[PDB]
Parts: C-alpha cells; sequence; structure tokens
C-alpha cells in the first residue's frame, strides 16, 4: 500500500442548477413570524433552542402526517391502530402493507419481520442518527455542525439550498412544518373524537360537507355522550 | 386594599404564578373576561328561563331546522319567526352573525378602519369614547371601576371554566348543578360525583 | 458533575425547556416534590397494606360513614375507633384536618407569626434550624443532600403524574398495575392497554 491521493473530480448524480427564490420578497405574510425575524405573536419565545425544536418536530410531523396519509390510502388501516399489527407476537401481518410491493417484508411462511428484530434495528439505526444529529455520540461529519437543523452538505445531494435562495427555502420549510404539526394535532384529535382514520374523516367530510363535521359528531357526543 | 385577593392587576406588581410577559396579555385578559361574562350570563339565563343546557344549545339550531330556537324566549310577546318554519334558518342566522361579528372585531382591532370615526383607538380595550353613553366612567372612579371590571373578568372566566368541566363531568348543566348542590350540599358535590365516576368509571 | 441527568438544579443551570422565571417557581417546585413524595409513598403503602387504590380512598370516609378507616391499618393492636362506637367521623377528622394543616401552613409561609419565634425565616424551603433535630443538615455535605432531595422530589412527582394517568387509564391502581406489568411485561404495557382500549375504545 502506497498513498495515491489522486483527484476524485466527481460531480453529483443530480446537482440542482441555480434556480433562486420562487417566492415573493415578503416571506411570512401569515399569522406570526419566523424565528429571528420578528416578535412571537402569542406564545413567548422559550429559548434559542426552541427554533430548532420547532424545526425537528415539524420535519418529524411532516413525515408522520405523510405516513398516516399514505398508509390509509394504500391499506385503509388507521395510523393509530397500525401499531397493533407488528407486535412481539404476530408481526408477520405488518409485512404486506405497501401497495404494489414487488415482494413482502415477510416472504410467505415463517419468513417475517419480527417485532424484536424490527425494534432492535430501529433502535440501532434511529437512535444512532438521533444522537449523531445532536451533541450525543460524536460528529462523524466534521464538515457539518451538530445542533444545526440545516447542515446542508451531504444532506442536500441535489443542492436545492444553494441552487435557490436559502432563507426563503428555510421559511418555506418552516411554514410546511407548522402546517403539518397542526394537521398532526388535528389528526390525533380526530382519532380521539371519531375513532376513525384521517382519510376516513376526510372522505366523510367531503362526501356530505354540510354534515360530518366537529359539531355533527358533537351532536352525538363524539361517541361518549 | 385595591386587590386584597390573590394576585394583582397588570399595574399592581409582579404576577405570582405566570410571568406577565407581553403587554398585550392584559388586553387579551380583558376581552376574554368580557366574553366570559357574556357567556356565563347567557348560560345561566337560558338555563333558568328555558331549562336547556347551554352546551346542547348548539344542536338545537342546525341547517336541517332552526325553528326550535324561535319562540323559546321567556315572556316573548313577539314571535321570533312567522308561523312559517321555513323563514327562520340556521344559515340565515349564521351569515348575519358572521358579517356583524367580523365587522365588530375588525373595527375593534384595526384590520379595517373605524366607521365610528371617533377617538376610540385600536389595539385598546374599553376606549370609552362612545361605548359609555352615560358618563359614570369619568364621573365615578374610573380606576376603581376598571379593577372591578377585571375582578369580574377573572371571576366570570374561572366560572366558565368550571361550567365547561361540569358539563364534561355532570352533563346536566351549570345552573342544574347549582340546584343539585343546594338541594343536597353534602351528597352532591365533586367528590360524590367522582365516587359515581362522572358517568365513565 | 453533581447533576449528570438531563436537567440541572435551580442554583445553576438554564432550565432548558421552560424558562426559570420567578424564584417563587423554584420554591413551589420543591414544595410540590416534598408533598408528592409523601403522596406516592402513601399510595404505595395503602395499596400494599389494604389493597385499596388511593384515588378511591376518599369514598371510604364520607359524612355518613368514616368508620371503615379504623380496621384498615395493618397490624394495629386495637382499632382506630372506640370499636363499635366509631367516634372518628368524616367531619370529626375534617375539623381536625383544617385546623392542623392551616396552622402548619400559615406558620410555614408566614401568614401568621411563627410560634417558635426562634430566628426561623418564613419563605425558605430548607429552614435547617429546628426541623433537623438529628443534625444531618448540619453534618455532611448539605448542598449534596439538597441535590438528592431535589432528585427524589422530581422523580416522585413524575411518578405521581404516572400514577394519576394510570388510574385514569387502567382503573386498577398503581401497585396493581406494577404487579400486572411484572407478572408479564411483554403483554401488559401502556401500548397493550391502548390496543385493548383504556375502557373507552
Ligand atoms: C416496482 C413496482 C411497484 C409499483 C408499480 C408500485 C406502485 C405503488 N406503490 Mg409501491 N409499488 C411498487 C413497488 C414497491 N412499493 C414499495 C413500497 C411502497 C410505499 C412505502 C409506498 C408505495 C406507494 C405506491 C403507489 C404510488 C403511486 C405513485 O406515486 C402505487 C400504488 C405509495 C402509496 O401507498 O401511496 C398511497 C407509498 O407510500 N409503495 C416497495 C418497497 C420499498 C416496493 C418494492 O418493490
Ligand atoms: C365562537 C364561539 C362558540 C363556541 C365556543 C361554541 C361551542 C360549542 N358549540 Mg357552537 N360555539 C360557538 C359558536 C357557534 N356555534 C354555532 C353552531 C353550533 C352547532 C350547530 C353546534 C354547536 C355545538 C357546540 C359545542 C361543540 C363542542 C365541540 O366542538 O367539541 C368539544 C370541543 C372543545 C371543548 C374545544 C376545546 C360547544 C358547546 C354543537 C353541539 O351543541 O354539540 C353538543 C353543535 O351541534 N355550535 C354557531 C353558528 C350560528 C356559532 C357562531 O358563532
Ligand atoms: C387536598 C388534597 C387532596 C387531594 C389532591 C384529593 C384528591 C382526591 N380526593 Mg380527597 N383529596 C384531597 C384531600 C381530601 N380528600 C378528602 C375526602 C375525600 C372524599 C370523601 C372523596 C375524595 C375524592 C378524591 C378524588 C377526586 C377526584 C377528582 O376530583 O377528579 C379528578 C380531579 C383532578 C384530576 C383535578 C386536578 C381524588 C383522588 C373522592 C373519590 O375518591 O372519588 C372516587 C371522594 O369521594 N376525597 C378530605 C377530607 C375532608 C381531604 C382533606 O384535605
Ligand atoms: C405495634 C404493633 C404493630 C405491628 C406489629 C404492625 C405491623 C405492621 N404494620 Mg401497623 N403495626 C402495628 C401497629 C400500628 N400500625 C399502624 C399503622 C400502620 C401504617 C400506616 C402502616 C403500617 C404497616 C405495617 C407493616 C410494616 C410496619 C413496619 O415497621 C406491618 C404488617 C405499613 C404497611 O403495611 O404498609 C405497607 C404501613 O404503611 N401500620 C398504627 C397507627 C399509626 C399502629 C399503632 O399501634
Ligand atoms: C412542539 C412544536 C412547536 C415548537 C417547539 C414551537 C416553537 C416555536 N414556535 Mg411554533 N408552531 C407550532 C408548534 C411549535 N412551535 C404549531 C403547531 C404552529 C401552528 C399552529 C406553530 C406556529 C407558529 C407561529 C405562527 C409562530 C411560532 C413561533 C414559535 C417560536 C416561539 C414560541 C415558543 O418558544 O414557545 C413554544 C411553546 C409551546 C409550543 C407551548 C404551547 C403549548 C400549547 C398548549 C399546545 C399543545 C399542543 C397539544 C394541545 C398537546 C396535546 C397533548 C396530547 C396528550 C393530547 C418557537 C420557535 C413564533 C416565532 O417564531 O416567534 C418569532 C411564531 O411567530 N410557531
Ligand atoms: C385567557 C385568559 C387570560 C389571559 C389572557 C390572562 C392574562 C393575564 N393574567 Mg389573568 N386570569 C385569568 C385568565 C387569563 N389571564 C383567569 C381565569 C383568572 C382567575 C383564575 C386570572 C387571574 C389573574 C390574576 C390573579 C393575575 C392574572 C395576571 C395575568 C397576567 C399574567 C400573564 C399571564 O397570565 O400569561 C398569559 C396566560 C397564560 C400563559 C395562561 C396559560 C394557561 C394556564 C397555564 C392554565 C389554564 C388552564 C386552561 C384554562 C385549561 C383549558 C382546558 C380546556 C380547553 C379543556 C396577564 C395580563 C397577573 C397579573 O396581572 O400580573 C401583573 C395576576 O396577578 N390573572
Ligand atoms: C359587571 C361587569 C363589568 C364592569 C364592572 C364593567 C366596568 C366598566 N366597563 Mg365594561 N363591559 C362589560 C362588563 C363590565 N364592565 C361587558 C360584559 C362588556 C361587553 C358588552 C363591556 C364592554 C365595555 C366597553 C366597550 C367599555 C366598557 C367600559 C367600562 C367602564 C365604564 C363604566 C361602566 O361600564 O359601568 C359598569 C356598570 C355596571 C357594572 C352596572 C350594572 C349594569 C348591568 C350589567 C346592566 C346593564 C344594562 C344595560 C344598560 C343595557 C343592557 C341590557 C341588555 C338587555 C368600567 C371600567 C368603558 C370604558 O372603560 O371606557 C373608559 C368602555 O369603553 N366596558
Ligand atoms: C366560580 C367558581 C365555581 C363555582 C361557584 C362552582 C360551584 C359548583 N361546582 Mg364547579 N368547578 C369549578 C369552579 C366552580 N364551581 C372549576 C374551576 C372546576 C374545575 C376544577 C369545577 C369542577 C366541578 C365538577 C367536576 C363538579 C363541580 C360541582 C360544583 C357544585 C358543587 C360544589 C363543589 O364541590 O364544587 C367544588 C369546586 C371546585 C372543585 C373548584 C376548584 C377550584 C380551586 C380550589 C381553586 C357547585 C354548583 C359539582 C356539581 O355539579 O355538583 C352538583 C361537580 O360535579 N364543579
Ligand atoms: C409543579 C411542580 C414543579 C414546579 C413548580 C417546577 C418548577 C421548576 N423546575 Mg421542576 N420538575 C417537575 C415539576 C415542577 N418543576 C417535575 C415533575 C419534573 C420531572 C420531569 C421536574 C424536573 C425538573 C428538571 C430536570 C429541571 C426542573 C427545573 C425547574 C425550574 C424551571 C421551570 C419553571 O420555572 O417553570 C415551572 C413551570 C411549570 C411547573 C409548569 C409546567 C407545565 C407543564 C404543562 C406540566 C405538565 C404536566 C401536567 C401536571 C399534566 C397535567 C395533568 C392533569 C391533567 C391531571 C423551576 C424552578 C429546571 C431548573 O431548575 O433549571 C435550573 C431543571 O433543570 N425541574
Ligand atoms: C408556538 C406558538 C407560537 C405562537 O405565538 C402562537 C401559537 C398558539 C401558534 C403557538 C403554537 C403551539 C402549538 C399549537 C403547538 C403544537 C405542537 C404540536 C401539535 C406538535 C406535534 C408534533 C408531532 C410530531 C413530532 C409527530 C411525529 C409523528 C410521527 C413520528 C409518527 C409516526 C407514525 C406514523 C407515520 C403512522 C404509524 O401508524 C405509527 C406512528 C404514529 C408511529
Amino acid at each position: 500500500r502506497r498513498t495515491k491521493a489522486s483527484v476524485p473530480a466527481k460531480r453529483s448524480a443530480f446537482k440542482a442548477n441555480k434556480f433562486g427564490s420562487l417566492a415573493p420578497p415578503d416571506l411570512y405574510p401569515e399569522f406570526g413570524t419566523y424565528p429571528g425575524g420578528g416578535e412571537s405573536p402569542v406564545i413567548p419565545f422559550g429559548s434559542e433552542k426552541n427554533a430548532e425544536r420547532e424545526i425537528i418536530h415539524g420535519r418529524w410531523a411532516m413525515l408522520g402526517v405523510t405516513g398516516a396519509w399514505a398508509a390509509e390510502n394504500g391499506t385503509g388501516i388507521p395510523w393509530f391502530t397500525a401499531g397493533t399489527l407488528c407486535t412481539p407476537d404476530d408481526c408477520t401481518a405488518v409485512a404486506d402493507k405497501f401497495p404494489g410491493a414487488v415482494a413482502p417484508l415477510a416472504p410467505a411462511g415463517s419468513g417475517y419481520p419480527n417485532f424484536w428484530a424490527v425494534l432492535a434495528i430501529e433502535i440501532f439505526l434511529v437512535g444512532s442518527a438521533e444522537c449523531y444529529r445532536t451533541g450525543l455520540f460524536e460528529n462523524p461529519f466534521p464538515e457539518l455542525t451538530q445542533g444545526d437543523v440545516t447542515p446542508g452538505g451531504r444532506f442536500d445531494p441535489l443542492g436545492f439550498a444553494e441552487a435557490g435562495d436559502l432563507e426563503e427555502l428555510k421559511i418555506k420549510e418552516l411554514k410546511h412544518s407548522r402546517l403539518a404539526m397542526f394537521a398532526w394535532l388535528g389528526c390525533i384529535m380526530q382519532a380521539l373524537a371519531t375513532q376513525e382514520g384521517p382519510i376516513a374523516n376526510w372522505t366523510a367530510h367531503v362526501a356530505d360537507p354540510i354534515h360530518a363535521n366537529v359539531l355533527t359528531n358533537a351532536a352525538k357526543g363524539f361517541k361518549f355522550y | 386594599d385595591i386587590y386584597p385577593e390573590f394576585g394583582t392587576y397588570p399595574g399592581g406588581g409582579e404576577s405570582p404564578i405566570i410571568p406577565f410577559g407581553s403587554e398585550k396579555n392584559a388586553e387579551r385578559e380583558v376581552i376574554h373576561g368580557r366574553w366570559a361574562m357574556l357567556g356565563v350570563t347567557g348560560a345561566w339565563a337560558a338555563e333558568n328561563g328555558t331549562g336547556i343546557p347551554w352546551f346542547t344549545a348548539g344542536t338545537l339550531c342546525t341547517p336541517d331546522d332552526c325553528t326550535a330556537v324561535a319562540d323559546k324566549f321567556p315572556g316573548a310577546v313577539a314571535p321570533l319567526a312567522p308561523e312559517g318554519s321555513g323563514y327562520p334558518s340556521f344559515w340565515n342566522v349564521l351569515i348575519i352573525e358572521i358579517v356583524l361579528v367580523g365587522a365588530a372585531e375588525a373595527y375593534r382591532t384595526g384590520i379595517s378602519d373605524s366607521p365610528f370615526d371617533d377617538g376610540l383607538t385600536v389595539g385598546d380595550v374599553n376606549p370609552g369614547g362612545r361605548f359609555d353613553p352615560l358618563g359614570l366612567a369619568e364621573s365615578g372612579d374610573l380606576e376603581e371601576l376598571k379593577i372591578k371590571e377585571l375582578k369580574h373578568c377573572r371571576l366570570s372566566m374561572f366560572a366558565w371554566l368550571g361550567c365547561i368541566f361540569q358539563a364534561l363531568a355532570t352533563q346536566e348543566g351549570p345552573i342544574a348543578n347549582w340546584q343539585s348542590h343546594v338541594a343536597d350540599p353534602v351528597h352532591s358535590n365533586v367528590l360524590t360525583n367522582a365516587a359515581k365516576g362522572f358517568g365513565f368509571y
């Protein structure tokens, strides 16, 4: 073994070309304001960390809302009962839940996602990433900063951040984040009140808009009065 | 003294429990208070005169039918509707209340300019430019009347919170819960109803 | 490091989630922990001794009947009560409760003058002047002992919140839930109970 240290000179498989900002110069005409650009309309700004906490809950709630949406669209199972499928016992069922899946997580027969297997992989993968994101563990990518919700190095392979206007993209993500978190809260409250999935509640509300509302179900007590 | 009870008004001193924070919180406290005054008073009066619970009053007017509301007024000399049930409607009441309340709110806050064209100032509570056709505000002790208003604000809101939790637990009505309490003070209270499980345990 | 866990003692730190605000908030925290600690250990002991869940222990003692409490206490030589006479009554205890706790409260907080009048200062959570006859405050690393007590305070309150939410969900009791979980942890959990429903789903 000798030291080569040649020039890689590799380019991204996709590298978004400069597209700039696709938003008006005004960036938060909506209620409230992005952090670091004005005063919080109602709730007090708890801490500098709260902005990054908002971003993380936002991205997680985006992913959760889209997961509940796609799971109910593809299987019809509500998200709040999808946990009962994969359990220490009979986690075989959870396998075939993806429409068009060429193959099952559980091949026919014994072959299957075990709860503990899935769980052990889940801890070892997600916790590792969670730690690497925060100050726990260490930084495997020194070029990026732990504790920054917008690293933008290897984590933007397409380079949309640099291709456009960075801060308008940031606020766009923030607005999507807040929208999805509020939608997630609506989904949990709907699950509590109606015991039916989000897309089921949507379908009931669009089939007969005038009925199948909060107040319609309240007339029946949300199945509790 | 001015505020001998627990806590203090916005100018009196530091808040005991929740820090004061933004100045707008006082304005929200007054507006919420006034709305709770109206709400508690309405819930009382409707339950005393008619007997329907305030929380189920929502189901009573609906776009399927909103004629049960008509004529359900104590001592009503003048009927709310014609004999025709069709003329009164849930959406008819909804549209006019939307436009009226939206105008009132927008004028109070400054989303749209004041039609009154008076010294009444947006982002302000009880300007008193025209809202007080009688000058007992300025004739009487305006500060004393303000602290009295605020004490009633906090009382009415705390009572409204109690009313909603009683509706969630007792499911009988605020005034009806009052009647049960006085009828049997010792066998009808929170702790007895908790022993009954609030209808769920 | 004295406090290696997530948060830190008030004397030094930032209070990451909720801002620190007033120091009266820290006073409340300690007192809430010192109380909830006694509450959690009492619910533990009541469940172990009598099998009665804490959240319905008040059903036991009522204005008409407060005699059942006498035979509950395990291993007692004679009952609590005059046997059949059962002098202890809900009101008999209540008058005693209100007077004794009100005196203890007021002499704590300084609403009334301190009877001990021994240089003790009201509004301090750790007097260390008379309430430590054993001298463990005087001896040892007193600050380290404040840390341990705090840690126990926060743990006990979190366990109390768990106990109330388990009473609401499981409806079984804290130690009964503990025994169910220990007998079978895999198929007796919060998520197993959610799958079965909490009695409402
Ligand atoms: C947990 C998620 C989360 C987090 C961490 C934040 C944090 C923040 N937001 Mg965001 N936001 C969120 C949710 C959240 N928000 C949602 C869902 C919306 C849409 C409604 C918004 C809309 C929004 C706007 C429009 C603005 C902010 C602003 C801010 C900042 C100031 C507020 C603050 O520090 O106190 C945070 C304190 C709280 C989150 C406590 C509120 C708790 C209430 C009671 C909600 C509880 C939800 C639910 C009922 C719980 C259910 C429990 C379950 C068991 C049933 C801060 C960065 C402001 C800003 O950046 O200032 C410059 C600003 O202008 N946010
Ligand atoms: C929404 C109504 C409202 C608003 C806007 C305020 C706002 C204010 N109050 Mg008022 N107050 C209210 C309700 C309210 N209060 C009620 C009902 C009472 C009677 C119990 C009081 C009694 C009171 C006193 C005695 C004092 C204040 C003070 C203050 C100031 C302190 C800052 C503050 O509270 O933070 C804004 C409010 C919050 C952050 C509240 C968040 C909610 C809390 C944690 C819990 C409430 C439970 C909630 C209702 C549960 C709903 C569940 C249900 C939907 C199922 C501010 C002007 C202090 C002051 O003026 O000091 C200078 C003071 O001394 N108020
Ligand atoms: C009511 C009791 C109580 C009180 C007064 C406090 C107060 C305090 N704590 Mg302590 N703490 C408590 C509970 C409490 N904490 C519990 C249970 C835990 C265990 C998780 C802790 C763990 C803890 C740590 C680890 C740290 C603190 C810190 C602090 C300080 C910062 C926060 C502040 O000022 O706002 C106080 C505001 C509140 C108490 C309001 C909390 C509101 C939420 C919504 C409560 C959620 C649970 C609620 C009861 C659910 C409702 C149940 C109901 C339906 C029945 C302050 C001195 C920090 C500190 O000292 O910084 C230097 C710190 O590092 N505490
Ligand atoms: C802040 C502030 C400022 C202003 O001044 C005023 C103000 C009033 C707007 C105020 C605002 C406060 C508010 C309103 C806060 C509310 C915050 C909330 C509701 C946050 C929710 C965050 C939610 C997350 C992370 C969820 C992730 C979900 C995941 C992983 C699911 C995963 C998943 C899926 C896909 C389907 C399977 O079946 C199983 C499971 C369930 C596991």
